């Protein structure tokens, strides 16, 4: 018969038993995570191998169908996501070499010492709390020498292998292969191009440039109190003095720099202890909030299958918080719940993830995901942003019934949030641009370190303490760089989340600053959000974005509106101090 | 003790007319400003009731039959009437009910009273003006007693009055299903004799669950004795003036009127006169000028009977519902049941089913019916697709596993089964068809396992490209969601044919009668009229054909000039040549349309006001 009918029949056959194998593998993984033992490891490995083999067989079979005949625009999406030859293009010896390289990279990153003195148990503690210039510099240099110097030729071979594979996959470069995610075709007025993604990022980055410059100048001025002999009045900040091994986040710097230290921060730990919350009232409150918004209930199986506390000393289990969608209408949450405000917010985040998973379950198997890689975390995070407001806490009985808010505390909260929200955008942009350029081959193999440090001095505005030669490979010290993880998602996630927050606050008929906005008891906002949540991956992400904000593309203006009072305060404080950094200055 | 009263003058019985009395509330439902037509046991209007006096002495207290309930009106001035006795023989051999009202309480007893020949209550002293109860000669003894009630103590005046009757007490006594229903009403009156006119709604008084056989009854009075009544007990007493009217209720239809206050204000007898029948049919108190033919000559059918086939076998539903295992949906279990009595009420109210939907038949009305056959079709499906088992629905199940006809006439039951056939690892025993060349005709079963081919090239019994196994397998686990948990589905289909019914609801078969206006129910179909041994019905007990004659006949027409204009009406018999008439009367005129009574025929010819037929036109004049 027609190719379309055969394709539909094949997809109908596939989805059945695709759901089954996926459910069995997910159940094995959940059993291993909740109950760690060798037998569970064997079961998980067997299930994963079976699922992978089935996926390979199905892709091989689906390769026969030509994509030109299909004109349904929904079968085409599933086939395109299915017709992924991928790593099978490389030779068997080449594939083995690539797998060995990746395994060695993972092992060497996991196993790293500078003594004894491992990374997680003590190196992060030093980088966050040493406070000594010499100790921090020594730890930074030791880690760099131990990791980047060794990981150079392995990374070079990895780069050439992956670029060759991407070229063999009818792609210009591996960067193009990554950017292919943000691509939609065949829709008039909504289609997107891979080459469009490299642009439209630098534009919004330049839009927030003055705000980042003011924040950096203020941080430099405030930090001059400590290490008086190491901070220049004009210049780039020393790399190791960011409170992080890489400076990705500036949260730990909040202790040093506060505008009004007398004003205490908002905390509810004492209230939680006094009210004696039993590690289950938190999820009850989260469910009540999500219901009040207008979103559906929580399934009965969620309240008994999922575990929401430590099993005890008898049974061990890694409990990094996670939201599990096992399929066939099964939903779980894995957490070690404790009585903290952070636990409250993260429980709200995971409940938001679960709600998002519930929304699109009616779609076929191939289209059960977010619109792109950036939607899911933003949807999970806007809930925590909305539930973090002092007004929402005051609505609950945990907060004081008679509380007064001052703009000093608002400025403190905004500064603490901005130290994390905007302190990572330039670094993310710089790192992804460097990786894109490396993959494109513009940068010679003998100019990696020089170009990297030039970008760090220019874009990020942070200078290294000591010079390094081409032997070192500093960016390879990052977890995502060495483990083949796309990294642009952490950039667009904030943009999407703030656009969604602005749209919901406008639709909920709220007045005042954006940071004092809550969306509870707003049925219209819930319905509008559901009208996008229920789409899944079926529609192009541009159309889904238009269904909430109303704009085809992302706009950074809501982010600026969010930090506008802090922007004015920073301008007032910096009216006397210098703004900018000196590129030529160096610590040595 | 018991004494036979003497020195009583005997007089012939007297009779009077019931001027629109004896109207009680048929039920306890509040109705305001509404006309309600209802049939029950009521005293017909302007009936001939019996009058008894107490004043010559004339101490009348005979024994009268209790046929279908008694309407008792009492005109009193000193409460001479003391109570009543009901029963069958009233000689302690049968259970008898005594309802008495002495000077202290009200005693309602149901015992085998050895009633006296002349029961009475001989209650005065010259030296002190005071009247007290002194004599109570009702029953010799009471051996076995079932029901006994005593009212709260009260003081009775017991004083005679020299004025006219001031109390009118109206009571209605009925004995239905062993329940003695008494309706009571009191009215202050000022009259010498005769039944007063007007309207009065009787309110319910009591409903005693006595459960006894009542055939006869008698009224118990009061006696007054003092120094002015010399002699023995049988002669030294007086009577005291009082009166009472006795009538019998009949099964009739009445049109009751409710005002804005919810009380009964007016009553209309429905099978009394042709005008009354027209008013009842139009459900209004005003009838405009015109011609009307309501049913036939007036008649209220006596009783109702039911005749259902006799199959005392309990019908086996527990075999199907409480079965060990159920078959797959692609090969669904069919069972046929007949010659059994099914109690659908317990099935409908078992309170353990997730879905119970009956299509084309009311869930409760199907209990008392008759069906030729019943089909029970059982299987197990997924929670999402349970909604697909319904006429006019489309889906995988509705097109490849189980097809339901559009004109369905049965019921669908489905309940959760996650505790029986759900095991860890997957109950890979339930299959379902996923690929089929064509659709399914209603009520079709296919178990073919031939591999489906979707491409051009035929595969010779081998799987591969464009060739798939037709039957897929469900997986069941105790950790799936509600939408994926197994559900057990049973569809009941009712089959009706001209053959004698084999399945019928639990009811009774009452002895049949002939040549009587009865409301009959044969095998679930109801009708009214007279059954004649020979439209025609074949009873399930003797297979004898009985013809249904519509009781009263003769097409009767009524001509009226409007209720507001006048109450004069003309009666036309279309099949009578001038016989069977309400009353011959006068103005008897014979035309091609028939015999007309009550309309004057003139030698002139005016414009046609009220057409009748064959060029005849009539009008109301001076
Ligand atoms: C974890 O697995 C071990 C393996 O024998 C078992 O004994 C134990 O009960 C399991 N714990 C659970 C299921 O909580
Ligand atoms: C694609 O096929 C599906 C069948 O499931 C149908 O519902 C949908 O309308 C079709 N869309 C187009 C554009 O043909
Ligand atoms: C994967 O293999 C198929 C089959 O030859 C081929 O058509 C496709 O181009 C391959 N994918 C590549 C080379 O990226
Ligand atoms: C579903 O949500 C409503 C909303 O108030 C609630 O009343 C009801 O109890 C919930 N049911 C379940 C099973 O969660
Ligand atoms: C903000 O806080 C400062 C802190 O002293 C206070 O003087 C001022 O009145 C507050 N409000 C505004 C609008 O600046
Ligand atoms: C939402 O409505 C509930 C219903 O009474 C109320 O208790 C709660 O305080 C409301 N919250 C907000 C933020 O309006
Ligand atoms: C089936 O078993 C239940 C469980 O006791 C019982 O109540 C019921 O009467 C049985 N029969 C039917 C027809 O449900
Ligand atoms: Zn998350």
């Amino acid at each position: 018969s027609t190719i379309e009918e055969q394709a539909k029949t094949f997809l109908d056959k596939f989805n059945h038993e695709a759901e089954d194998l996926f459910y069995q593998s997910s159940l094995a993984s959940w059993n291993y995570n909740t109950n760690i033992t060798e037998e569970n490891v064997q079961n998980m490995n067997n299930a994963g191998d079976k699922w992978s083999a089935f996926l390979k067989e199905q892709s091989t079979l689906a390769q026969m169908y030509p994509l030109q005949e299909i004109q349904n625009l929904t079968v085409k999406l599933q086939l395109q996501a299915l017709q992924q030859n991928g790593s099978s293009v490389l030779s068997e010896d080449k594939s083995k070499r690539l797998n060995t390289i990746l395994n060695t990279m993972s092992t060497i990153y996991s196993t790293g010492k500078v003594c004894c003195l491992l990374l997680e148990p003590g190196l992060n503690e030093i980088m966050a709390n040493s406070l000594d210039y010499n100790e921090r510099l020594w730890a930074w240099e030791s880690w760099r020498s131990e990791v980047g110097k060794q990981l150079r030729p392995l990374y070079e071979e990895y780069v050439v292998l992956k670029n060759e594979m991407a070229r063999a996959n009818h792609y210009e470069d591996y960067g193009d292969y990554w950017r292919g995610d943000y691509e939609v075709n065949g829709v008039d007025g909504y289609d997107y191009s891979r080459g469009q993604l490299i642009e439209d990022v630098e534009h919004t980055f330049e839009e927030i440039k003055p705000l980042y410059e003011h924040l950096h100048a203020y941080v430099r001025a405030k930090l001059m109190n400590a290490y008086p002999s190491y901070i220049s009045p004009i210049g780039c900040l020393p790399a190791h003095l960011l409170g992080d091994m890489w400076g990705r986040f500036w949260t730990n710097l909040y202790s040093l720099t506060v505008p009004f230290g007398q004003k205490p921060n908002i905390d509810v730990t004492d209230a939680m202890v006094d009210q004696a919350w039993d590690a289950q009232r938190i999820f009850k409150e989260a469910e009540k909030f999500f219901v009040s918004v207008g979103l559906p209930n929580m399934t009965q199986g969620f309240w008994e299958n999922s575990m929401l506390t430590d099993p005890g000393n008898v049974q061990k289990a890694v409990c990094h918080p996670t939201a599990w969608d096992l399929g066939k209408g099964d939903f779980r949450i894995l957490m070690c719940t404790k009585v903290t405000m952070d636990d409250f917010l993260t429980a709200h985040h995971e409940m938001g993830h679960i709600q998002y998973d519930m929304a699109y379950a009616a779609q076929p198997f191939l289209l059960r995901n977010g619109a792109n890689e950036g939607f899911h975390e933003a949807v999970g995070e806007i809930m925590s942003l909305s539930a973090a407001t002092p007004k929402h806490l005051k609505s609950i009985g945990l907060l004081s019934p008679d509380f007064q808010e001052d703009n000093e505390t608002e400025i403190n909260f905004l500064l603490k949030q901005a130290l994390t929200i905007v302190g990572t955008l330039p670094f993310t942009y710089m790192l992804e641009k460097w990786r894109w350029m490396v993959f494109k081959g513009e940068i010679p193999k003998d100019q990696w370190m020089k170009k990297w440090w030039e970008m760090k001095r220019e874009i990020v505005g942070v200078v290294e303490p000591v010079p390094h030669d081409e032997t070192y490979c500093d960016p390879a010290s990052l977890f995502h760089v060495s483990n083949d993880y796309s990294f642009i998602r952490y950039y667009t996630r904030t943009l999407y989340q703030f656009q969604f927050q602005e749209a919901l606050c406008q639709a909920a008929k709220h007045e005042g600053p954006l940071h004092k906005c809550d969306i509870s008891n707003s049925t219209e906002a819930g319905q509008k959000l559901f009208n996008m949540l229920r789409l899944g991956k079926s529609e192009p992400w541009t159309l889904a974005l238009e269904n909430v904000v109303g704009a085809k593309n992302m706009n950074v203006r809501p982010l600026l509106n969010y930090f506008e009072p802090l922007f004015t305060w920073l301008k007032d404080q910096n009216k006397n101090s210098f703004v900018g950094w000196s590129t030529d200055w160096s610590p040595y | 003790q018991c004494v036979n009263l003497t020195t009583r003058t005997q007089l012939p019985p007297a009779y009077t007319n019931s001027f629109t009395r004896g109207v009680y509330y048929p039920d306890k439902v509040f109705r305001s400003s509404v006309l309600h037509s209802t049939q029950d046991l009521f005293l017909p209007f302007f009936s001939n009731v019996t009058w008894f006096h107490a004043i010559t002495k004339r101490f009348d207290n005979p024994v009268l039959p209790f046929n279908d309930g008694v309407y008792f009106a009492s005109t009193e001035k000193s409460n001479i009437i003391r109570g009543w006795i009901f029963g069958t023989t009233l000689d302690s051999k049968t259970q008898s009910l005594l309802i008495v009202n002495n000077a202290t309480n009200v005693v309602i007893k149901v015992c085998e009273f050895q009633f006296c020949n002349d029961p009475f209550l001989g209650v005065y002293h010259k030296n002190n003006k005071s009247w007290m109860e002194s004599e109570f000669r009702v029953y010799s003894s009471a051996n076995n007693c079932t029901f006994e009630y005593v009212s709260q103590p009260f003081l009775m005046d017991l004083e005679g009055k020299q004025g006219n009757f001031k109390n009118l007490r109206e009571f209605v006594f009925k004995n239905i299903d062993g329940y003695f229903k008494i309706y009571s009403k009191h009215t202050p009156i000022n009259l010498v004799r005769d039944l007063p006119q007007g309207f009065s709604a009787l309110e319910p008084l009591v409903d005693l669950p006595i459960g006894i056989n009542i055939t006869r009854f008698q009224t118990l009075l009061a006696l007054h004795r003092s120094y002015l009544t010399p002699g023995d007990s049988s002669s030294g007493w007086t009577a005291g003036a009082a009166a009472y009217y006795v009538g019998y209720l009949q099964p009739r239809t009445f049109l009751l009127k409710y005002n804005e206050n919810g009380t009964i204000t007016d009553a209309v007898d429905c099978a009394l006169d042709p005008l009354s029948e027209t008013k009842c049919t139009l459900k209004s108190f005003t009838v405009e000028k015109g011609i009307y033919q309501t049913s036939n000559f007036r008649v209220q059918p006596t009783e109702s009977i039911v005749r259902f086939p006799n199959i005392t076998n309990l019908c086996p539903f527990g075999e199907v519902f409480n079965a060990t295992r159920f078959a797959s949906v692609y090969a669904w279990n069919r069972k046929r049941i007949s010659n059994c009595v099914a109690d659908y009420s317990v099935l409908y109210n078992s309170a353990s089913f997730s879905t119970f939907k009956c299509y084309g038949v009311s869930p409760t009305k199907l209990n008392d019916l008759c069906f030729t056959n019943v089909y029970a079709d059982s299987f197990v499906i997924r929670g999402d697709e349970v909604r697909q088992i319904a006429p006019g629905q489309t889906g995988k199940i509705a097109d490849y596993n189980y097809k339901l006809p559009d004109d369905f006439t049965g019921c669908v039951i489905a309940w959760n089964s996650n505790n029986l056939d759900s095991k860890v690892g997957g109950n890979y025993n339930y299959l379902y068809r996923l690929f089929r060349k064509s659709n399914l005709k209603p009520f079709e079963r296919d178990i073919s396992t031939e591999i489906y081919q979707a491409g051009s090239t035929p595969c010779n019994g081998v799987e591969g490209f464009n060739c798939y196994f037709p039957l897929q397998s469900y997986g069941f686990q105790p950790t799936y969601g509600v939408g994926y948990q197994p559900y057990r589905v049973v569809v009941l289909s009712f089959e009706l044919l001209h053959a004698p019914a084999t399945v019928c609801g639990p009811k009774k078969s009452t002895n049949l009668v002939k040549n009587k206006c009865v409301n009959f129910n044969f095998n679930g179909l109801t009708g009214t009229g007279v059954l004649t041994e020979s439209d025609a019905v074949r009873d399930p007990q003797t297979l004898e054909i009985l013809d249904i004659t519509p009781c009263s006949f003769g097409g009767v027409s009524v001509i009226t000039p409007g209720t507001n204009t006048s109450n004069q009406v003309a009666v036309l018999y279309q099949d009578v040549n001038c016989w069977r008439v309400y009353s011959t009367g006068s103005n008897v005129f014979q035309t091609r349309a028939g015999c007309l009574i009550g309309a004057e025929h003139v030698n002139n010819s005016y414009e046609c006001d009220i057409p009748i037929g064959a060029g005849i036109c009539a009008s109301y004049q001076t």
